[PDB]
């Protein structure tokens, strides 16, 4: 299945922050409406937070993860969890290889915010 | 399938 | 029911981070077997992050997360997800007033990492 | 916090279905628009499904759990999780005793049908 | 990633509980390590519940979860969600075409039982 897309409620502040657990440096790209709106990297297999930044959903409220180590696609898995029907988190993980612990770079988006 | 196929479902 | 109380595996290390939305100043603590490990504090309404840190989950796995603000501790909301049965994440909100956004803080726990 | 409340998106069919793991009798209420819509009562420590309906979430989308035993409120946990952005769980638990397995019913709410 | 495979813990019983939103028969097949344990089918565009059963996870825990529909298999997304660090859902959506619904099948595993 698709992974790493969200439909967020449209002209919406939210989060993302991305972690790095790998030997490869991690690139991570958030679009926004199919258009990239921020960029993360970094190399660190001890969590390391390589980038964070609040974006806004836009019209469409379209937003995509997308991770690559030195040009080649990670596989992706994602969720979207809702707590008390209020506070929302978007989750993404990525494998750069083959030992599949999926945490190579971890994207966590959340909203509301303020 | 494709959809209802007018009266005679999936197959 | 109780809230921000996770069974990690014993002894791991996991990530802990955190993020405020709030005119208050955020307290988070972080136990491990009942014990302080980690505590993050600050102030922001964008999302900033006020903690991030590597922590060791200890011979009962047993993490606690508490937020206060003012010497008050702050309502919280949880949950555990797991994706592709490797991925794990520990989320906490937290409501300290009463509009009940609970993201004032907001803390994700990550594990595994490396 | 609030739990066992969630905003479907209006006027939208969606199954919800009861489990009990009690000794005590299980009555579970499903308001749809603040009014019960759905009731289901029974007994079972081995996880009997006392009910399955297909409801309308109406004209607001808010959908309320409530768990009793002979009339005494239950303790109720829940989120709502979303996969490949398409696919929508409500999960509810609830704890009518001392033990904590938060399982005594449980009710899952899912949607899209058809 | 690998989807619709879940570690439970070991010698524990659990339910597995599965509905059908399709115009195609739905089978159903659970693994309890890597050997068939249950098997479901039916036909259903309302949601209606095809196969519910308690099963044990054995010395092994693992549990996988395989959908198809006359011999072609399904594509899974999964994830497992715990709240109050006490109640555990194993959830599986499944799709036999191109709409994208990921509801022709869906499965939900909880325990604990009791
Ligand atoms: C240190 C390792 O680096 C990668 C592979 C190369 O080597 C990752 O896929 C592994 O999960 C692990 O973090
Ligand atoms: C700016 C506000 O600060 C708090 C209370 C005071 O005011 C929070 O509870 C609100 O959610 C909001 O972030
Ligand atoms: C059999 C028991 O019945 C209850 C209490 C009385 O007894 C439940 O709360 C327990 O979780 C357990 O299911
Ligand atoms: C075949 O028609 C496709 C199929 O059945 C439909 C009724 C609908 O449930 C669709 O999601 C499913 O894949
Ligand atoms: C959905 C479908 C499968 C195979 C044959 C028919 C006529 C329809
Ligand atoms: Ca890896
Ligand atoms: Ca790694
Ligand atoms: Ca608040
Ligand atoms: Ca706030
Ligand atoms: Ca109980
Ligand atoms: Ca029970
Ligand atoms: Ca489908
Ligand atoms: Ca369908």
């Amino acid at each position: 299945a698709t992974q790493g897309v969200f439909t967020l409620p449209a002209n919406t502040r939210f989060g993302v922050t991305a972690f790095a657990n790998s030997s490869g440096t991690q690139t991570v790209n958030v679009l926004v409406n199919n258009e990239t709106a921020a960029t993360f990297s970094g190399q660190s297999t001890n969590n390391a937070v390589i980038g964070t930044q609040v974006l806004n959903s836009g019209s469409s409220g379209k937003v995509q993860v997308q991770v690559s180590v030195n040009g080649r696609p990670s596989d992706l898995v994602s969720a979207q969890v809702i707590l008390t029907n209020e506070l929302n988190f978007a989750l993404v993980g990525s494998e750069d290889g083959t030992d599949n612990d999926y945490n190579d770079a971890v994207v966590v988006i959340n909203w509301p915010l303020g | 399938x494709w959809x209802k196929x007018k009266x005679k479902x999936w197959x």
